């Protein structure tokens, strides 16, 4: 018996060689392999295969290799590959990627992926499944930002803030032991993973270090607090001892140094360069040269992503509003023109495509959009396909190489940079079961279901009063993962080793899973999956032209993007 | 009024439908959520008018045509489902492939 | 190049199910007055008593149909179905409690089937 | 001094012999007796009777027979009677039904119903008061379902689910120890009583039983997991040892047996038959014959309730959507026509009226409406009055006999079946103070106030910014019973004896009241209040005609229902 | 805009009133919540116009008549209450027995 | 529809704008929130129409004039900001001193 490949893909999702369009982009992903045994595919429902004595084992207790949860027939899109597999979850972690069911009667069953009495089923046939997004440039300004992030497939927020205080509205900073303690206790109520950054500013060690001991997962150096050689040097000294990451927003004004003075203060130590293109902040005009150095893990914020006809007009005005610039103070006008630059924003698209910028991030509510890191990553890949063509590395007419390079920017690479990739950032065995299901038609635009530690936290679903859940209105809603005490077991507060050793979770009564920040100081650019390129980036101080290998990087702004007016009510 | 949760939510559909109809009246091709809102509100207003489930299953396929909506939108909408109070109580209407 | 968001471009060719397993055709009759629909992965010898077929030929086997589909028998209907071999450990537990072990114990399965009135134990 | 009976009923609510119309139905309830002393009626307000030295006692401490709460002048509608009484509450339980006030000066005061310094007052004069609804067919798919239930007078949800996972979207199942633990901790946040069902599937005992030990209150056998003779037999073996109830959705497809094969597997043990008519699931076409057996506690789900002109067209399409049926696969068409049957849906109205189906339930978000169990119960009683006339048992031109038979279906009978009627399911002394006040005009449609453990949890009330609470907009809102830690003291998590003995509440940090499931295995049809009828139900396999006492049960679908377009904005 | 909780909620009444007025314009007898929404929005729009409490107490009894609404609806509505910002601040209007 | 949080919130602006436009049509001078709603909805409907950020920065200064609004309202509104989906994705429009 044979099934033609159209009926096969309609029943079980696609298989080896089948391609899938990402939303309404020109980007195609190809199934690279499939863990199934054709005919023994797992599926759940009336008269289906996962039933007692059949594809569901009726013998084994939960401990005897039985799953808490099986996602059937997932099309996985991850830095590790684009492929078809069942995903098994147990104790809130991914324990098996392979072939689920019952070894009683089925060939090819991964030994620890038994569907048993204890197994819940999520049908992923026809869905794309990715890791949860890791947003490492978050301002905690407004709690309503969390659902915005969940709705576009973000599962981890790293940054800082105490709410809509000016310090927090400008900088990813929860300053000092008390604010860090208050925001750790706030975090108990936020249905997403969180890590908090302290203020990376001081000329003595103790005022900085006491933030790491209080529970900070990292530091932020921001020009608004003084991105001086001293604040840079002390923060990195603290980070090398504490094994946490430092994010930098450099001295845009060149007040105490040019870019080379900042790099000298860094002195070859590991650092996360935020909004490396520089519209979001940094050494005017040449900050983006950071992205060529091997000790720099470079990230973009999302409003420059990608370069469009409205980008420059929007940004000149955004900066005027954000900075209270006056169009009748020539210094304010010179400043804006020195900072919002089509030459660098245009080059930023191509650096992303070449794997020279490793990461995306939002800059949520400070200078960036909480729900558009995933959205604008795929808009950039699609624009670069249109302008630059398939990358040389591609084969079979698929965009798998570009898709792995771009999915890495908001999954694995921010996890590696932050020191949290042992827990999150990819669909691999042994990592926390933070999983996003997407309908291909909505891929990168609106997540179907967001799974946090093996329970659904967020879903597009309809009328709660209805016979079935699909009637209108279908909207994003918090699910049982977010209710009562289950919000503690489904989410991770990431903390420094020292705060963990010093008992800060028990001191503060934190009930959330505690994640350990580690292995941040021993990495560089080369550890950025698919995005590992070091090069001499030249930025002309007169023209702002960007050169790599003595070649000018430029492209056109586009009039139209996919994943926009087809999808959005506003 | 004694609004229950569903009455509160379904007010939103009527509003989205009004917004979408305004956008069509100034000559825009409608997008995915606009189209879904229009056909949804149509069904719920039909139930309020006392039409039968069978009538609205027929009528729902003729509220919008592919020339009312952007490229790909007909193919993004497999069906549109809504529950409304008919004279004989709450019933479910599904309109299959509402736009060709 | 009309864009259907999320559309498939499936490769050429067909997917063979249950590749390399022995196939067997048997005639089966619903002697009951109510319909019976049988799924892809139920041990064929353990189906509804009122289905008449050579029960021995259901042992160690299931319907050779795509995963999660079914064969339907209207009241009084007789028709042919194709079976394929169970895989894995070739063991069955529960369902109708006729096997609870290796599918190799044909005598014991048929003895239990006959005693409980599963039609067609020969 | 005499008051005419129109002014009396306007001031104090109705008294012996007075009748009240239920909403806009043709159904009339008659006050059977009144516990008051005419002239010593309790009431609260400016210059009223419950004042210090008068109807409020000024001497007694709370412990000395003083109430926490008095509901004055309630018209109670319960399986125990339709009558007028004050209802006294203390420590979250109903301690007294009788006559409240101050024995200093009042005749007829129930000794433990003293209004004292510690007493709150709720004015129930002119209200109907019922027990909270017990919905025993709940799918936990979307947390927004809870307010939907509260708004139509449901106070207890029994069922299963982990949120919008396919296993939970089809079956009332929280599978295995981990999912049951995660949903017990979720339940901490749900302002309603809850009991969780495990997966009633396996061929060994341990994989099933470990669910009861982890905290499940019962099991669900569902055809989607394999409703095989083995899964039925093992689940009932587990339930007989653990003293919990089993719900069944039988093998619609007749794959492993006909109805008689399922009854043989049950082997005379007690079982809850879900959606016994069978549109919701079961042995095609004759599942409804379950409702004649003395070991079967039979429930309807609500979308077949009652039989209307749109019912069949709605259901054929609901089933096609729910099952992904294709109108070009004749097997899918035969299946639908074998399952959606006017003959059984029509008979289902009359079985309800004859007391042969004992219970209503929702099937919330799987194949049924979370907020319409109470609504559709009264729509059925009203339709049956119109088509069948007053039942013989009636007297005085009232529908009291029918009203007791129908209120029993969503109050006491599901409580008895689940093993929780010692705590909930009726307005009787010693039970938890889960109470629903209704304006007669809204009776069965929209609850006025829902009381959970003696504190209001949900209320139709207006503008929070207003001088008084009655200005628009009046809508359903969560009240102080649902806020902070009071959500723990006002609600019950129902659990198995073994999980209670094994310390699961302390293991998981549950702060909710713990209710014990018990006395489920020693009951049958005869324990169903007002709905105790056993008979030989014949379902013709060719015509689907239903016979009881060799008489065809048929009725007409109606074009119009009460409790519909007069009330609902959508 | 600086919307406070009440401004957010009362937007809903205006929307329900618009929905109800549309339903009356296509010739439907209005139901309980429709009728309450219409008269409520009338009062709040009256306060915005600068009418007095006494005017709206009078006018409110003539917005809908029994022939505008279904059987029993006049008798279900004992009164309709709303608070709105008059030129002299927030005041409460109660319309007693608005529909005979 | 797949409404995200922002789609849900921004529906409210359109509704407030409809309410405000009705109030202007019966000859009322508009207040602070009415004026902000009108200009806000104008921007978001402009983005849906496919206008550029630069166009809406110009047009936004001519939607309302001081004679449309009460005393002091022009001076209470320093600017009006809104984000909407343009054909090239979400962008921020700020209209500076929209009413003189
Ligand atoms: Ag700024
Ligand atoms: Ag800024
Ligand atoms: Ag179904
Ligand atoms: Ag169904
Ligand atoms: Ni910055
Ligand atoms: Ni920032
Ligand atoms: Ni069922
Ligand atoms: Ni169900
Ligand atoms: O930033
Ligand atoms: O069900």
């Amino acid at each position: 018996m044979k099934i033609n490949r159209q009926q096969y893909a309609e029943s079980y999702g696609p298989t080896v060689g089948d391609q899938v369009r990402l939303a309404d982009t020109d980007l195609w992903i190809e199934v690279e392999k499939d863990y199934t045994t054709y005919g023994d595919e797992a599926n759940f429902g009336g008269g289906k295969v996962l039933r007692e004595g059949m594809g569901e084992n009726g013998t084994y207790t939960r401990t005897e290799n039985v799953l808490d949860l099986l996602l059937t027939n997932a099309l996985i899109l991850d830095y590790t590959g684009i492929y078809k597999a069942d995903i098994g979850v147990k104790d809130g972690y991914i324990v098996g990627i392979g072939k689920g069911g019952n070894p009683d009667i089925m060939d090819g069953v991964t030994p620890n992926m038994i569907v048993g009495t204890a197994t819940e089923v999520i049908a992923a046939e026809g869905k794309i499944v990715t890791a949860g997004g890791i947003d490492t440039h978050v301002h905690f300004i407004n709690p309503d930002q969390v659902d915005v992030a969940l709705a576009n497939g973000i599962t981890t927020l790293f940054g800082g803030g105490t709410g809509p205080a000016e310090g927090s509205k400008a900088t990813t900073v929860t300053p000092g032991p008390w604010n860090i303690e208050k925001m750790l206790k706030s975090t108990e109520g936020l249905p997403i993973n969180v890590g908090i950054l302290g203020k990376g500013h001081g000329s003595s060690i103790a005022p900085i270090m006491e933030q790491i001991d209080a529970g900070a997962a990292g530091l932020k150096i921001h020009e608004d607090w003084g991105a001086t050689p001293a604040s840079i040097d002390r923060s990195l000294t603290v980070a090398d001892e504490a094994d946490v990451q430092v994010a930098i927003h450099s001295d845009t004004l060149n007040e105490a140094g040019f870019l080379e003075d900042t790099l000298r203060a860094i002195n070859g130590r590991v650092i996360h360069s935020f909004h490396v293109e520089g519209a979001g902040g940094g050494h005017a005009p040449d900050i983006m040269a950071m992205a060529g150095h091997p000790n720099v893990l470079p990230s973009s914020t999302n409003p420059t992503r990608p370069f469009t006809v409205n980008t420059i007009d929007e940004h000149l005005d955004m900066l005027m509003v954000c900075h209270h610039l006056k169009q009748n103070i020539p210094e304010d006008v010179a400043f804006a023109d020195s900072r919002i630059r089509p030459e660098t924003i245009a080059a930023e698209d191509i650096l992303h495509d070449l794997g020279i910028i490793s990461m995306m991030s939002t800059d949520a509510l400070a200078m960036g959009r909480a729900g558009e890191m995933v959205l604008r990553t795929w808009q950039t890949a699609d624009k670069m396909k249109k302008q630059r063509g398939p990358l040389a590395e591609e084969k079979n007419g698929s965009d798998n190489f570009r898709a792995k390079r771009y999915v890495s920017k908001y999954t694995i690479n921010p996890a590696i940079a932050q020191g949290i990739a042992h827990e999150v950032g990819s669909i691999e065995e042994g990592k926390f079961a933070d999983l996003v299901l997407w309908e291909p038609k909505f891929f990168g635009v609106k997540a179907d279901r967001v799974i946090k530690g093996g329970i659904i936290a967020y879903a597009q679903i309809g009328d709660p009063s209805a016979s079935i859940p699909t009637p209108q209105p279908v909207m994003g809603r918090r699910m049982y993962g977010t209710v009562g005490d289950l919000i503690h077991d489904t989410n991770i507060t990431f903390m420094s080793k020292s705060s963990i050793q010093q008992g800060v979770p028990a001191k503060l009564g934190l009930k959330r899973r505690i994640g350990t920040v580690k292995n941040c100081r021993n990495i560089g650019k080369k550890d950025m999956k698919w995005n590992d390129v070091t090069t001499d980036i030249d930025i002309n101080p007169e023209t702002y032209e960007v050169k790599v290998d003595g070649e000018v990087l430029t492209c056109e702004p586009v009039k139209e993007l996919p994943m926009a007016q087809r999808y959005f009510l506003f | 009024m004694h609004l229950n949760p569903a009455e509160k939510e379904k007010l939103q559909i009527f509003l989205a439908s009004e917004l979408a109809l305004k956008r069509k009246a100034r000559g825009l091709k409608l997008n995915y959520p606009e189209a879904v809102a229009i056909i949804t509100s149509f069904i719920m207003e039909g139930a309020r008018d006392g039409k039968t489930v069978a009538m609205l299953m027929e009528e729902g396929k003729h509220v919008l045509t592919r020339d009312d909506v952007m490229e790909g939108v007909p193919e993004m909408i497999d069906d549109i489902q809504a529950e409304a109070t008919f004279p004989d109580g709450t019933k479910l209407v599904t309109v299959h492939n509402p736009i060709s | 190049n009309y864009i259907v968001p999320g559309e498939y471009r499936v490769a050429e060719g067909e997917i063979e199910i249950n590749a390399g397993r022995e196939k067997t055709t048997i005639r089966v009759s619903n002697t009951g007055d109510r319909p019976i629909q049988v799924g892809s992965h139920i041990h064929f010898v353990e189906v509804n008593k009122e289905l008449l077929f050579d029960r021995a030929e259901g042992i160690g086997r299931r319907l050779n149909i795509p995963s999660g589909t079914a064969a339907r028998f209207e009241p009084g209907e007789e028709m042919e179905v194709e079976l394929t071999e169970l895989g894995g450990n070739r063991e069955v537990f529960g369902i109708s409690d006729l096997t609870n072990g290796s599918v190799d114990n044909k005598e014991l399965i048929l003895q239990r089937a006959k005693e409980l009135g599963y039609k067609g134990v020969e």
